[PDB]
């Protein structure tokens, strides 16, 4: 191969590793913001499901 | 037994552990480890023995005992919480009662002290379904409950567990405490990550399955329970001693093959927490298990131990054991490293 | 690097799918002819590295040691078939199958682009250099020699498998061309220390590095002659390979952190050299050699410059060649003779005349004669190591000095005086054995007319 | 659960009596109905790392 | 002096040796239901008044 | 830490969405590694049981392959939806957290000082 | 918490201790699981009275009922046990030792 | 017999060769996967060539 | 130990030594008795004076080291004016092994105890400096 194939074959290898060690460092940030704030669809442990509650009046008035 | 009520008893044990991943609900939970040991204790005493009958029996107190603390944390979770969703618990009591109640029921260490005596008074199949089947339930709700678990105490439960499995089987020559002292040291690295990724005690739990599987069935296929039956193999069925020593290595996590996975991908996220000293030593004290593995794989495979005249006798007949799924449990043992990202289905 | 790659993975089907009778013909032929094709890596650039895909590459530093390594294998098989040839069929081609996922595994260790794939496969290479050691060692001491090859190797790979992580995690990246644009200076912290040692102890230990050593004198001893070829020429460089990629990121940490190790080296080149003067066992004196001569890799390769590190590449490959032979000369006496004692036969020059030149020419070589590259790579490291520091070429003469007499040591006592009374099952060296002798001989020599292209990439 | 077979198979094993909030026979309420609805709503949806 | 013996004493040796003594101290066990389940109360018993971990 | 995920169809293989995403080439590398070990589990088969390797039974040996391969198309399948998942809560959570992840302000290196460690 | 929940802890925590601290009839030890769910029933039946949780009043039947199986469970390997060695002594099972 | 038994001889001396050729295959196939940058690096950037259409293949 | 910890890291290096010792001593003998528990627990003393001699031996031996280390650590930092200094805990290190050779009465284990003690109590106060976690809280 000549230098030119070479020489740009590496420049599309640089890319796509730039891109992926970038996306690798964006997600380790993302993953501490998500478990230390608990405001993303990861580490979203589940609460109660609020539709087993029942609305009818009950048998007594006070509740 | 009749092969009917055989195979009722192992659909039982199935249907608790079933009832126990399904449940929403701690009484639900409760009762699928009750039906799970009802239906167990007959196949571990099926062979009507003084060593089966005593096996069964220090595994019903150990399993009973931590039956009733589990029940314990459940009702005291309830006192502090008024409802019974299978969660995190609401009391930290109740958190260390049930995280010891599934140490006691996994086996891990220092509530270790059944494992090695139980499998070895049982048939290796009985074996089989205690240290790989029994490992499902008490994970799924390891896996549920995590977020409220002691740190401490989890991953000083995990140390003592590599420690102690890989000390415990250096010194022995029967397979089925081997494969004990093994369970043990495996079972640490799957609640060592649980706090920090729960999806990769997942991991770890599958592929230890079915290498534990491959182990079993190859003992079973030629009736091996100590060292020195197993040196007989190479005289009998050469290919089988290949096979051993692949599954070995695998299980002593040395690369390429599938059983450095796991321990390849523990350490990845113990380290993106900043857990640089524990998963080093976690990483060097496994060593000791690679060496009674390699012990093995010296009496079978790599040497040639003596043999016995009668011997000549077996080479006349066929294995006719059933080896179930054994062709395909090998290579999912050893060759699935290239695959490793499809460990993103269990997320 | 899959026109490589591919070529070897066949070998098997080759090997298994052969007529019972030319498994050696087909797999000598076959390996030979992939030797030929890795010539086509030497298309190397004066700035950029021939750099194939997002796994694999190669630079002036990798393709050398590739083309060695499958130069390897062919002299491995022919090596090897004299002393299985009683070994029944299915065993024979299982062990040329460890033989052929050896060369796999290291041509693929050589190119790798990213780190944690380099690991992967160094670790890699342990399995079947294990499996070749008990299995097919003839003494005793094989299964004690195998578990002090393993865990003296597993002790320090496991805390570099940490710290790659842990540089992945923080850099973003281990692709080693990424690396090398992206990397930050190392501050000087205590946690830095175990870092450094964390990185550099696994690549310390496969050196050997002295006092870490002791793994190589049985493991080197107890092989079959084939295991032996291998764990010296190629295996002991995977070492010398890591260090060299791995201190791009430790720097500047490397200037104090060296210390303790070049001392260690300084000195253990002088201590094995003189181990060799007195001992008794041809092979174990052989194995205690590699250990002199890598200890120069050592400290040539911590020193960090262009002139020790074209060094430590010409030593790399001149000890390469040189130790497989002298291991493949030394077996040839024990086919005879069933011995590894040195003292045991003797006067073998008036036996063998053509197998005594071989042993002078080998002997030459390893005591650095020069214009051998033996002697080039030697001296490039010299000359390094005294501007580092004047003092050090009173050590490196010393050794120079001690190495000339154990090579001719070894040379007079097996060679010289007169021949043994009572052997007299000596008969007349075959064909493939002066063959064998030959095959590494030769390339060692030609390469004195084009040193370049064993000098690295700081040329 | 571990598997959600409930949710997917729209089936309700044992989620009738998980909390004392839930549909009670004969409409008998718990004595702290009113504080167990209040902190579900509350809770509800926006997992318990915000909850807590 | 060194190659054949301290360097053989100071690492592999010692740290071989060092795991057979502790491999034989968890292996050498009475097989008692008894004295188990009796170190089962210690852990419990440590695991509160000293390490806390109910809290 | 997916587990919760706001559009998780619980208990589901293959969600709807899923199928906006293109499908693994019946050319994928990983595919045919797949097949190749279900190849490798028919050959041991044979071994184990002492049949001619390479030719007894290739009824067999077919359906080693295809149950491999049928089986590990539906993994890839999922494998790369869990990573396509993943992928788009990030950027979702980048874009509505931009406080946390601001553009630098990033300078050429005649600018930025880095000190200089000769190698003497 | 009110000053019941004192008493029935403590029978809980002196049947856990009495269970971990064997003498030698494993016939004591089984009657100290039994007081262990005892007192797991009461504490339950408690809780859930005061509270007036409706449908949690089946649960201390399951309790008990299941729990009562497994006794019949550890009273037929008690008896195999005695078969075997003619006393229920838990000294006599240690041959796992080895 | 010729032809046959011949080849039953000696066909396994295909093997290498024709994984040779494959892997030199799949090495070009690799290549136009990194095309990014051909003809758009600074340093060799250019018009093509009349009847030329890529710089490299 | 969550509070004797801390008692023992709230003393500044190489003062109050007499405090920062009763902290260590507590430290080793609290180690002595739980190590006494589980092997009067395992292994069924003779008689009970047999027990509470081996429990007051093993806790003795513990508490002794635990001492040594303890003194002879604040007493280095204090003599070389060094609090921040690994080299400190190094030494005491080593002495509380030497202790451990002399109660065993073996010089080898003196001696193995001494180099792998001293590495470790030194590894300690590096971990202390440099804020290395062992129990690592998660964090992503
Ligand atoms: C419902 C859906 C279908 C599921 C079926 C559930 C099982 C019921 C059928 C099995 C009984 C039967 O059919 O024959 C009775 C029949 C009774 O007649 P008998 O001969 O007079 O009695 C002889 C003894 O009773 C027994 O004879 P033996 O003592 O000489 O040895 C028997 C041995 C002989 O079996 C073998 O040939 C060796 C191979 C068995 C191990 C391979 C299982 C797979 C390993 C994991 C990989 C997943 C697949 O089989 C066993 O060990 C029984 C246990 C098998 C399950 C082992 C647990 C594996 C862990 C599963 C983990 C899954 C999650 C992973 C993540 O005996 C047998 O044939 C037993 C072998 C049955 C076929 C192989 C095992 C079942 C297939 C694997 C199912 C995997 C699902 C998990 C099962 C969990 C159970 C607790
Ligand atoms: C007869 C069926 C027996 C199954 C129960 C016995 C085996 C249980 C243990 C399995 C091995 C250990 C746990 C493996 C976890 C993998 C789960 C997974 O990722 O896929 C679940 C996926 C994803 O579900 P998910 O995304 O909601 O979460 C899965 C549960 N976690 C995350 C905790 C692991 O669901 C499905 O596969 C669809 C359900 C298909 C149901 C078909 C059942 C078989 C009958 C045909
Ligand atoms: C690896 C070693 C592990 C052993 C391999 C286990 C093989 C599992 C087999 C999975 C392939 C199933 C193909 C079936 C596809 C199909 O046609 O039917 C679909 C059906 C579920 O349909 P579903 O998506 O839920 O409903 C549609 C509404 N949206 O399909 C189903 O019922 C789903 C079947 C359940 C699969 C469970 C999850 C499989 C993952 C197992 C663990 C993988 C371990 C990976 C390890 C990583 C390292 C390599
Ligand atoms: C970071 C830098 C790394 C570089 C420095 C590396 C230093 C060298 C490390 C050497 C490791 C130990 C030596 C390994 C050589 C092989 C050991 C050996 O062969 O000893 C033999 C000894 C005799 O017993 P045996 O062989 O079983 O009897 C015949 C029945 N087979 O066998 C035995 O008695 C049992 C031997 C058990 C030890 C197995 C090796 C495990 C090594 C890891 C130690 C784990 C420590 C964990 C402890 C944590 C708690 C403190
Ligand atoms: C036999 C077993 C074989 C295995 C061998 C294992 C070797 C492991 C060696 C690990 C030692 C790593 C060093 C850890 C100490 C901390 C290093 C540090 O951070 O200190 C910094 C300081 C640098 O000093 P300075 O150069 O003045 O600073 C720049 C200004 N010019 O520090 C300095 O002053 C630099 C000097 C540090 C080196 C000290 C050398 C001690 C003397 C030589 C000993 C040779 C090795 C002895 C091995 C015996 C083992 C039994
Ligand atoms: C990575 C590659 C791993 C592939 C694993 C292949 C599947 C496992 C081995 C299958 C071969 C085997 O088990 O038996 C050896 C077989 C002996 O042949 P034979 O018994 O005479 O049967 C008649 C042949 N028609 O041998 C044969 O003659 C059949 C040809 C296939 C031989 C394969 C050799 C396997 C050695 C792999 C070692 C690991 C490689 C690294
Ligand atoms: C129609 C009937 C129904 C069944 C059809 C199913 C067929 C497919 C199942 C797989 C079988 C593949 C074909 C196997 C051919 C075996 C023929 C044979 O055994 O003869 C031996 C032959 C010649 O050997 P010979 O010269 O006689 O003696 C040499 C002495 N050493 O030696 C040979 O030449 C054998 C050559 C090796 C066999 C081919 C290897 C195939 C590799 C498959 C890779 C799988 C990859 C999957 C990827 C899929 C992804 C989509
Ligand atoms: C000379 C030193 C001067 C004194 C200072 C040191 C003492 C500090 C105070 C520690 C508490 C006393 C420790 C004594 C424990 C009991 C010793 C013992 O072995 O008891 C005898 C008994 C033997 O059983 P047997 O063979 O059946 O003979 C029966 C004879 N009556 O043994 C058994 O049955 C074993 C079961 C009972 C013991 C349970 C374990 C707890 C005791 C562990 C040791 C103490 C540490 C725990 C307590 C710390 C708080 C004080
Ligand atoms: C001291 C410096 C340490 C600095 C921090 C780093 C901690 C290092 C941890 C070292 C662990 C050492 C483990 C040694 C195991 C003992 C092996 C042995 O051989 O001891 C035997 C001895 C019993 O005597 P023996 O004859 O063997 O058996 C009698 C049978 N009836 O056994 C016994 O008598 C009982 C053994 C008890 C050993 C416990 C020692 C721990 C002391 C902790 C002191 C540190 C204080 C806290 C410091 C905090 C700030 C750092
Ligand atoms: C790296 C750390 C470098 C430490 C430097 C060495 C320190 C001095 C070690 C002691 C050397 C020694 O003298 O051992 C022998 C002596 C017993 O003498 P003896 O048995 O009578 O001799 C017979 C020989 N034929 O001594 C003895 O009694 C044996 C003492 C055994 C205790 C060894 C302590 C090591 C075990 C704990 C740490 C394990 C760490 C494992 C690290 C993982 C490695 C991968
Ligand atoms: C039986 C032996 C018992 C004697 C040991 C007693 C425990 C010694 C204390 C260290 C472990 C527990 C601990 O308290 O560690 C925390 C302590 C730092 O204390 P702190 O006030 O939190 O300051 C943090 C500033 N970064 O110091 C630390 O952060 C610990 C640093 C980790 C050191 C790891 C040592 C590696 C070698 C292990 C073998």
């Amino acid at each position: 191969d000549g230098p030119e194939k070479n020489y740009e074959r590496t420049m599309a290898i640089l890319q796509i590793e730039a891109e992926k060690a970038e996306l690798r460092l964006k997600e380790l940030e993302v993953r501490r913001l998500m478990r230390a704030r608990g405001d993303g669809p990861w580490f979203h442990y589940p609460t109660i499901d609020k539709e087993l509650i029942d609305h009818s009046p009950k048998a007594t008035p006070d509740n | 037994m009749n092969p009917i009520i055989f195979i009722i008893i192992l659909l039982t044990i199935m249907l608790g552990t079933i009832i126990v991943m399904i449940s929403s609900h701690w009484l639900l939970v409760w009762i699928g480890f009750e039906m799970n040991m009802l239906a167990i204790i007959p196949i571990m005493m099926k062979n009507h023995n003084p060593r089966a009958t005593e096996a069964s029996t220090k595994y019903f107190l150990t399993q009973s005992t931590a039956s009733m603390l589990l029940m314990m944390a459940v009702i005291i979770n309830l006192m502090f919480s008024g409802q019974w969703t299978v969660m995190k618990l609401f009391n930290p009591m109740a958190s260390m009662l049930m995280t010891m109640a599934l140490a006691m029921k996994l086996g891990m260490a220092p509530f270790h002290f059944w494992v090695p005596e139980v499998t070895q008074g049982i048939p290796l199949s009985s074996g089989l379904i205690l240290l790989t089947w029994q490992k499902l339930a008490p994970m799924s709700v390891l896996y549920q409950i995590f977020p409220s678990i002691n740190l401490n105490l989890i991953l000083t439960l995990s140390v003592l567990s590599i420690l102690i499995g890989g000390w415990g089987g250096l010194n022995q020559t029967q397979l089925r405490k081997i494969m004990a002292y093994s369970s043990i040291a495996h079972m640490g690295w799957m609640t060592a990550v649980l706090p920090y990724n729960p999806t990769m005690t997942l991991l770890n739990l599958i592929i230890y399955i079915i290498m534990t599987s491959t182990m079993f069935t190859m003992f079973m296929a030629n009736s091996t329970t100590t060292t020195l039956s197993l040196s007989h193999t190479w005289n009998k069925t050469p290919i089988m001693t290949v096979l051993i020593l692949a599954t070995l290595l695998s299980m002593g996590g040395l690369p390429p093959l599938s059983g450095f996975m796991p321990k390849w991908m523990i350490i990845q996220e113990m380290t993106k927490n900043n857990s640089i000293i524990l998963p080093t030593f976690m990483a060097i004290t496994a060593l000791l298990n690679l060496y009674f593995y390699m012990r093995l794989t010296y009496s079978t495979t790599l040497t040639m131990f003596p043999s016995t005249n009668n011997m000549k006798m077996k080479w006349q007949f066929p294995l006719m054991k059933k080896m179930t799924f054994l062709p395909t449990m090998v290579v999912l043992s050893t060759m699935m490293l290239p695959l490793t990202p499809m460990l993103s289905v269990l997320e | 690097m899959l026109k490589y790659i591919i070529p070897t993975i066949m070998l098997m089907p080759l090997t298994w799918l052969s007529k019972n009778n030319m498994i050696w013909v087909n797999s000598t032929a076959h390996s030979l002819l992939i030797s030929f094709t890795s010539l086509l890596l030497m298309n190397q650039f004066g700035d950029n590295s021939l750099n194939f895909s997002l796994l694999f590459f190669s630079d002036s530093l990798s393709t050398p040691l590739l083309i060695l390594t499958m130069w390897l294998l062919p002299l491995m098989l022919m090596a090897s078939q004299h002393h299985l040839s009683k070994e029944n069929l299915t065993r024979k081609k299982l062990f040329i199958t460890m033989l052929i996922s050896l060369q796999l595994f290291l041509i693929m260790t050589f190119t790798a682009m990213e780190l944690i794939l380099f690991y992967i496969l160094f670790e890699a290479t342990l399995v079947p250099t294990l499996i070749i050691i008990t299995r097919w060692g003839n003494q005793t001491e094989r299964l004690n020699a195998g578990l002090y090859f393993l865990f003296y190797t597993l002790a320090g790979s496991l805390p570099l498998l940490v710290a790659l992580i842990y540089i992945q995690n923080t850099v973003g990246s281990l692709n080693f061309l990424m690396l090398q644009y992206w990397v930050q200076p190392v501050h000087n912290s205590w946690s830095n220390v175990f870092m450094w040692l964390a990185c550099m102890m696994a690549f310390m230990v496969k050196m050997p590095l002295y006092g870490l050593h002791l793994w190589l004198p049985k493991a080197h001893v107890e092989a079959p002659i084939a295991g032996s070829m291998v764990l010296a020429a190629v295996l002991l460089k995977l070492g010398g390979y890591g260090m060299l990629r791995i201190t791009l990121i430790l720097n500047p940490m490397t200037d104090f952190m060296a210390y303790p190790f070049i001392m260690l080296s300084l000195w253990g080149m002088i201590m094995t050299s003189s181990i060799c003067l007195r001992q008794t066992d041809l092979k174990s004196l052989i194995a205690y050699s590699s250990v002199s001569h890598m200890a120069l890799v050592i400290v040539a390769i911590l020193i960090q410059t262009p002139w020790s590190y074209m060094g430590a590449t010409a030593l790399m490959i001149a000890h390469g060649l040189t130790s497989s032979m002298l291991f493949c000369l030394a077996n040839s006496n024990y086919e005879r003779i069933h011995s590894r004692t040195m003292i045991l036969a003797r006067g073998l020059q008036t036996l063998l005349p053509l197998m005594a030149t071989w042993w002078l020419l080998a002997s030459l070589t390893n005591l650095a004669l020069p214009p051998t590259i033996n002697l080039i790579g030697e001296l490039f490291v010299v000359m390094s190591t005294f501007s580092w520091s004047n003092i050090t070429i009173i050590l490196m003469g010393v050794n120079m000095v001690i190495t000339a007499l154990y090579s001719l040591y070894m040379l007079i006592m097996t060679q010289r005086g007169k021949y043994t009374y009572h052997i007299n099952n000596i008969s007349p060296s075959f064909t493939r054995e002066n063959a064998l002798m030959s095959l590494h001989i030769l390339p060692l020599l030609l390469l004195t007319l084009n040193p370049k292209i064993i000098l690295g990439p700081l040329y | 659960p571990f598997f959600d077979v409930q949710k997917r198979l729209g089936v309700d094993l044992d989620r009738w009596m998980t909390i004392q909030s839930a549909e009670q026979p004969h409409k008998i309420p718990s004595r702290c109905h009113a504080f167990e609805k209040e902190w579900i709503e509350c809770a509800h949806g926006i997992g318990s790392i915000r909850a807590e | 002096l060194l190659d054949l013996i301290w360097l053989e004493a100071i690492l592999p040796k010692t740290i071989s040796l060092a795991q057979m003594k502790a491999s034989t101290l968890v292996t050498n066990q009475k097989g008692l239901i008894k004295l188990y389940f009796l170190s089962f109360l210690i852990t419990i018993l440590i695991s509160m008044i000293l390490f806390n971990f109910h809290e | 830490m997916m587990t919760g995920r706001q559009g998780r169809a619980t208990f589901q293989f293959l969600p709807d969405e899923a199928r906006s995403l293109p499908p693994p080439k019946l050319t994928d590398p990983r595919l045919a590694f797949v097949g190749f070990l279900g190849y490798c589990s028919g050959l041991i088969d044979n071994a184990i049981r002492r049949r001619p390797v390479l030719l007894a039974g290739l009824h067999r040996q077919l359906l080693y392959i295809t149950s491999f391969v049928f089986v590990g198309y539906y993994l890839l399948k999922r494998q790369d939806y869990m990573y396509a998942v993943r992928d788009h809560d990030m950027f979702s959570y980048i874009k509505s957290h931009p406080e946390d992840f601001p553009e630098k302000d990033k300078k050429t290196y005649g600018e930025v000082f880095e000190e200089f460690h000769p190698v003497r | 918490m009110s000053m019941v929940y004192m008493n029935i802890m403590m029978a809980f925590t002196v049947s856990l201790v009495g269970l971990l601290m064997y003498r030698s009839h494993l016939m004591s030890s089984l009657l100290c699981l039994e007081g262990m769910m005892l007192s797991l029933f009461v504490m339950a039946a408690l809780t859930i009275l005061n509270s007036h949780f409706t449908l949690a009043s089946m649960m201390p039947i399951i309790l008990l009922v299941f729990a009562a199986c497994e006794a019949a469970l550890g009273l037929s390997l008690l008896v195999m046990v005695s078969n075997t060695y003619g006393t229920d002594y838990v000294q006599n099972l240690n041959l796992l030792q080895c | 017999m010729n032809l046959l038994q011949v080849v039953r001889d000696h066909w396994v001396h295909v093997l290498v060769p024709m994984g040779f050729v494959f892997g030199y295959y799949l090495d070009r196939k690799n290549d136009e996967k990194l095309t990014a940058f051909r003809n758009k690096s600074l340093l060799y950037k250019r018009e093509l060539k009349p009847n030329e259409e890529v710089t490299w293949k | 130990a969550k509070t004797v910890l801390r008692q023992y890291w709230d003393i500044p290096e190489g003062t109050e030594c007499h405090r920062k010792t009763y902290a260590t001593t507590s430290i080793g003998g609290a180690a002595g008795l739980v190590v006494s528990a589980y092997s009067v627990a395992l292994k069924t003393p003779t008689s009970f004076l047999e027990g509470v001699a081996r429990t007051g031996r093993y806790t003795f031996t513990a508490a002794a080291i635990g001492a040594i280390f303890g003194l002879t650590s604040c007493i280095s930092a204090q003599v070389r004016e060094k609090p921040d200094d690994p080299l400190n805990y190094l030494i005491g290190g080593c002495a509380g092994g030497l202790i451990l050779g002399a109660r065993t009465r073996s010089y080898g284990i003196g001696a193995a105890a001494c180099a792998y003690m001293g590495l470790t109590a030194a590894l300690v106060k590096m971990g202390q400096l440099e804020g290395w976690q062992v129990f690592a809280e998660p964090k992503v």
